[PDB]
Parts: structure tokens; C-alpha cells; sequence
């Protein structure tokens, strides 16, 4: 646990789907997320459990963990810009080779966390940030207790595994519905575009994608994505996760393709 | 402004109260964020929040809502654009607006402040709002959807009790309404509810209509009147412990589509009721009934002629002097 009084909030930056995510200064840059959380005693030390899983976490494209404060949770604070805003608002000019990179980097991160037996659950392009230019940085991955215990989805509708959203069972998440997410941020990168650009009703997406009746229109990816790219986008994507690859599958294909 | 009112049929006290507004409206020019002091705020949902304000310039108070977006400033530039039809919109079943604006990242709507908040806040306060109260609520939507097709050739979108608000004069107005499509494409990409009002027809992607407003105001009126969001529909025991001797989103939006419509209990509601909320959640939109229908249904045409103390219930309700 770190204390309050070394912890300096400067500026307020925003809010997500669990909190308000503020600049802050201990021992260095951090940023500091006010929980939407007066939790149960029984998730408090749930939370504090995870908490010791992700301060070990050291990787290149993972931010740190810092720890926790009294509730709020204090990373390691990127200067970048997320991939969401290069992506849909600064429209940032990246090459083919460069969007690429990006889906390699982003695999590491997410093979990483795998291996150390850590579920993103909301993996998006507004939790990528571009870090000292082209080094992918992933963030707010875990902290299953403070997103949620409640069975009922939480977090963005378009990344969202089609069995996360139906919730028949009390646990839909896995290594498999990460890499349904993944593929959403694959199809991010190789159109430029959100999927469902031809559905404006959040509640139309929800019932749509959990039935099945609507997946992402892989004709819109670009005319110079790679044949293998294109395959890896509808595999990760599979409605049966089943049928999906892991990430050490993933990453192999992106450094074959990447290689010629 | 002025002259399409006389095109509305209203009463001698509706049309002050509307040209008093557009007076109003003449002492705003340019709306900018260094112009504004916040008093409190009024609530929060999904998209963004809404803050009481003081437009120091006019010295008008405002409801501030702040919607937030990550868009490229041209969809933004757009989105304030498309809003602007706002100021066309003026009825007495529909919010007034004043103008909206882009600053820190948000974009920031003023309009009318309602001090009796939205029929969300009043039922959490009340339990259940009264059948002739609903009737005069049920007259305001309809008169409002008829207003918006007319004169405006739009559907609301997102009818629910969130967005039906309701002031110490007794008015009861619609706002939350699609009138930028760029502003509900944006708004497309959100975060997963925990209930919905939305028609079957739009949840399955068919051909939908102001039919589909029809529904979420069939489904609203069961809310306030058995005060339960009223799916699944309660038990029987469950009705007897609400008048008198927990699903998940998806699973929601699967019993809107696939099973039979909710309905008021009998006894404690009129027959003229019931039969109302039924032809409003008749889930093919072909076989539901339309706003000319409505208008002339035996619960408008008796709620119509009665005479209810509106206000006067909000006042001794929520506390709102008149
Ligand atoms: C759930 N149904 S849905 O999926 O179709 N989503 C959507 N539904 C409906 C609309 C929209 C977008 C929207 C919003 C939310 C909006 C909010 C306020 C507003 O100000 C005033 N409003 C009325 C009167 C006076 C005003 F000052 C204008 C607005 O204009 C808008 O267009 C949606 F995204
Ligand atoms: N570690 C960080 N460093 C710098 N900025 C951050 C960091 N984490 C979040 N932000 C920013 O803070 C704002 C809100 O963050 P956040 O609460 O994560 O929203 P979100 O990521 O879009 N939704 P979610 O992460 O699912 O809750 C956004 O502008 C983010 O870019
Ligand atoms: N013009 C207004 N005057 C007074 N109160 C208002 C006004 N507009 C909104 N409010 C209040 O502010 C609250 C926040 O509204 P809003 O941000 O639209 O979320 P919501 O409609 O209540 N729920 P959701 O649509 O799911 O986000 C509403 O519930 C009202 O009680
Ligand atoms: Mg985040
Ligand atoms: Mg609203
Ligand atoms: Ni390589």
C-alpha cells in the first residue's frame, strides 16, 4: 500500500468504465485511478491479492504496477497518446509495417501476461498507448474485483467476446476472450474504422453480437493487408472460442508474416 | 421562431410560456466555458453528466449536460453543427435548448433546467406514479413524438424516464432525443447497460419507425406504475407485495425479443389502461399502434378531460415549491 501524503494528484485526465484516471507524482511520474468503488471485506482482500500479482508483472510492453491507496490504484503514467487517438482522432500516419509492429508488440504484452496466468478482460485500443513513438505500452489489464462478485459484463460493448456478453455462465472469461478483444484492436489497425460502423444502437450491438447475428465486416481491411494478416483478424474473431488461437500462435504468425 | 408557433395547436398559457422562453433565448449569443458558474449537480449516466448552471452574461440558469467523446474534430464540428436544429425545436412537450459548445475535450449541451428532474428521479421518490398521473405523462409523450414526426421528420430514439422531465409548472417534456446523426453514431461505441427500453424491431436490426418509441414508452409507463423496471414481469405474489391485498443485459434483450411483452395487473388498474400499454408493447410494430391511434384511445380521451393537479403532486412529492 502506498501513502496518501506522498502521493501529489496534479491534473484531473479523464474517466473510464471503473474510475477517473488522474497525474499524480510518487518517487517519479504516476498516474492515479479513483475507483468508482466502500467495498465488501471479502473483495478487499481479493483485491489485494491481484494487487500482489500485478506489481510483479516486468514487461517492455506492460505498464507498471505500482500499488494501492485509501480506493484508488497507481500505474506507471504514459506521456503518449493511446492508440484510440491515433487511430480515430489524430488519424496518425502509420505505415503497413508500422500497424503490424503494433499487433506484434501488443502479442508480446498479451503473451506475456498469459504466461504469467493474468486475463486483460478489456483489451482495446484505448488501453494501447504509443510510448517514446512506436513501443506499445498495455494498461489497465487484470483488477477483475474493482471492474465488477456480480456476473454481469462490464467494459466496452465492441470488444467484448460474444460469450462475455451473454454470461450464461457465472465465468466467461479466458485466454480465448482476450483474444476475441485483440482481434477487435487487429481490426482497429488494418481498417482505420470501429466494427459495426452501420449499427448506431449500443443495445442492437449488444443483442446482435451475443446471438451471432453480427460480426466485423473483414471486407473493409486494407487492399495491401497481407493474406495472412486478413486470416489472422478472422481467427482471433471466431464467434466459437473454441476455434480461436493463442497468443503464442499469434505472435509466431505475425513474426512468419512479418519476415517473409 | 415565432410564427411556426402559431402552426401548433396550443392553449393561451402554452403559448406565453413558449414565447416567454424565445425571449429568453435573445439574451444568448456566443455560449463559451469561462461564462459559466456551477451551482449543483442534477445526475449521471452512461454517456456524461449534467451540471445546474449560471450563464453570468444573460444570468439564465441552465441545465450544463457534458457529453465526452473521443472524435475527430471535424464529426465534432458536425455534431455542434446538427445540434443546432435545437433551436428549432420548440414545443411544450420538448426541453428548450440554448446552445452548445466543445471545450476540455467535452462537448457541453444547455438547455432548459427542469427543477422537477426526470420521471427516473420522481419514481425513486414516489414508489409508483398515480394512473391519472401517467395519463397526463402518457398525452405529453405522445404529443411530443407527434411533434418531433411533424415538425421535424425525426423519432426520439431513446424514450425512458430519464428522459422525461417535469417542472413545478406541471409541464412534462421530452429531451435526450436523436437529432445528430453524427452525435448518435458516436455515441454507438459505449459501455454495456444493465436494463433497456429498446423495441424488439431495433434490437433484431429490422425496419424500425416512431413505432419503436411507441414501445419504450409502453415499457416506461409499466415502470412507473408497478415501480419496477418490469423485466422479467413480477410474480403474482409479487404484485400483492407492491399494491395491496437478477437477469444480465443480454439476457434482457433476449426476453424483449423472443418472449411475450410485460402487462399492468388487473384490479388495481383501470381496463382503459391496460388495454393501453398492451397496443404500445405489441411487439410487432405493423400490429402496435401508431400516434394517430393513441390519441384517440379510451385512456387519452378520459385522461384528456380530467382535471389532475400536477404540480401540486410534484411539490408534495419531491419537495418542489410551485
Ligand atoms: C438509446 N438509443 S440509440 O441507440 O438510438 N442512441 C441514441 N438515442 C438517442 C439520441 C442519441 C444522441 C443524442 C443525444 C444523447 C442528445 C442529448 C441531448 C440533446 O440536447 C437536447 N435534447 C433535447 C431537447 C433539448 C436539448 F438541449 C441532444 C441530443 O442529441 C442526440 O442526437 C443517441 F445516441
Ligand atoms: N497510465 C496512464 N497514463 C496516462 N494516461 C492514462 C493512463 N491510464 C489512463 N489514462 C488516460 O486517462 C483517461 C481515462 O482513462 P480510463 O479510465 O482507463 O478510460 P478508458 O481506458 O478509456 N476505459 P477503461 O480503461 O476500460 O476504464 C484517458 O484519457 C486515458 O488515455
Ligand atoms: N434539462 C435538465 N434539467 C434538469 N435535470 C436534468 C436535465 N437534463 C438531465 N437532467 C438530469 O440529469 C440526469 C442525468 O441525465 P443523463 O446524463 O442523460 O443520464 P440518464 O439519461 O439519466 N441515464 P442514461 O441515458 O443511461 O445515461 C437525468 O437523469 C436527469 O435527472
Ligand atoms: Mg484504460
Ligand atoms: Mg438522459
Ligand atoms: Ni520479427
Amino acid at each position: 500500500e502506498i501513502e496518501a501524503s506522498e502521493v501529489m494528484l496534479s491534473t484531473r485526465i479523464g474517466s473510464g468504465s471503473f474510475g477517473t484516471v488522474y497525474k499524480g507524482k510518487w518517487h517519479g511520474d504516476v498516474a492515479v485511478k479513483i475507483l468508482k468503488v466502500d467495498p465488501t471485506p471479502e473483495q478487499f482482500q481479493a483485491f489485494r491479492n491481484e494487487v500482489a500479482v500485478l506489481r510483479k508483472t516486468r514487461h517492455v510492453n506492460i505498464l507498471l504496477f505500482m500499488g494501492y491507496m485509501t480506493l484508488a490504484i497507481v500505474t506507471q503514467w504514459c506521456e503518449g497518446s493511446s492508440l484510440y487517438k491515433h487511430l480515430h482522432v489524430q488519424e496518425t500516419k502509420f505505415q503497413m509495417f508500422q500497424l503490424i509492429d503494433i499487433a506484434r508488440q501488443t502479442a508480446q504484452g498479451m503473451d506475456y501476461l498469459h504466461a504469467k496466468n493474468i486475463i486483460h478482460r478489456d483489451m482495446k485500443s484505448n488501453n494501447i498507448f504509443l510510448h517514446e513513438g512506436l513501443t506499445v505500452k498495455i494498461g489497465d489489464f487484470g483488477l477483475a474485483t474493482v471492474k465488477s462478485q456480480v456476473e454481469q459484463p462490464t467494459g466496452s460493448v465492441l470488444w467484448m467476446a460474444p460469450e462475455v456478453i451473454r454470461m450464461q455462465d457465472n465465468n466467461p472469461f479466458s485466454f480465448q476472450s482476450d483474444v476475441y478483444s485483440y482481434g477487435i484492436v487487429l481490426y482497429e489497425l488494418m481498417t482505420g474504422e470501429l466494427p459495426y460502423s452501420h449499427i448506431n444502437n449500443r443495445d442492437q450491438i449488444i443483442f446482435m453480437v451475443g446471438r451471432g447475428y453480427a460480426s466485423p465486416d473483414l471486407s473493409k481491411l486494407y487492399k495491401n493487408c497481407p493474406k495472412a494478416m486478413k486470416r489472422l483478424v478472422a481467427d482471433c474473431v471466431k464467434k466459437v472460442k473454441e476455434e480461436r488461437p493463442l497468443f503464442p500462435q499469434i505472435l509466431s504468425s505475425i513474426e512468419l508474416l512479418q519476415h517473409s | 421562431l415565432q410564427k411556426k408557433l402559431e402552426e401548433l395547436e396550443l392553449d393561451e398559457q402554452q403559448r406565453k410560456r413558449l414565447e416567454a422562453f424565445l425571449t429568453q433565448k435573445q439574451k444568448v449569443g456566443e455560449l463559451k466555458d469561462d461564462d459559466f458558474e456551477k451551482i449543483s449537480e442534477l445526475g449521471a449516466g452512461n454517456g456524461g453528466v449534467v451540471f445546474k448552471v449560471s450563464h453570468k452574461p444573460s444570468g439564465l440558469v441552465m441545465a450544463r449536460k457534458l457529453i465526452h467523446l473521443e472524435i475527430k474534430p471535424a464529426i465534432r464540428n458536425q455534431i455542434i453543427r446538427e445540434l443546432q436544429v435545437l433551436h428549432e425545436c420548440n414545443s411544450p412537450y420538448i426541453v428548450g435548448f440554448y446552445g452548445a459548445f466543445y471545450s476540455d475535450g467535452e462537448i457541453s449541451i444547455c438547455m432548459e433546467h427542469m427543477d422537477g428532474g426526470s420521471l427516473d428521479q420522481v419514481l425513486k421518490k414516489a414508489g409508483r406514479i398515480p394512473e391519472q398521473i401517467l395519463g397526463k405523462v402518457s398525452i405529453a409523450v405522445i404529443k411530443g413524438l407527434t411533434y418531433l414526426r411533424e415538425k421535424h421528420k425525426i423519432m426520439h430514439r431513446d424514450v425512458k424516464p430519464s428522459n422525461i422531465l417535469v417542472n413545478s409548472r406541471g409541464e412534462i417534456k421530452l429531451c435526450d432525443f436523436g437529432v445528430s446523426g453524427q452525435l448518435i453514431d458516436a455515441m454507438a461505441n459505449a459501455f454495456v447497460g444493465t436494463r433497456s427500453y429498446m423495441s424488439p424491431e431495433r434490437l433484431q436490426g429490422t425496419h424500425y419507425s416512431v413505432q419503436s418509441d411507441i414501445w419504450s414508452m409502453g415499457l416506461s409507463l409499466v415502470e412507473m406504475a408497478v415501480g419496477r423496471y418490469p423485466i422479467p414481469p413480477p410474480d403474482a405474489k409479487e404484485l400483492e407485495l407492491m399494491f395491496g391485498c437478477p437477469m444480465a443485459i443480454f439476457e434482457l434483450l433476449d426476453y424483449i425479443v423472443n418472449e411475450p411483452p410485460p402487462k399492468l395487473p388487473s384490479g388495481v388498474f383501470s381496463l382503459e389502461f391496460q388495454d393501453f400499454v398492451n397496443k404500445c408493447l405489441i411487439k410487432n410494430p405493423a400490429e402496435r399502434a401508431d400516434l394517430k391511434q393513441l390519441m384517440v384511445h379510451a385512456f387519452i380521451k378520459r385522461s384528456d378531460a380530467e382535471e389532475v393537479d400536477f404540480a401540486g403532486w410534484l411539490c408534495s412529492t419531491i419537495g418542489l415549491n410551485q
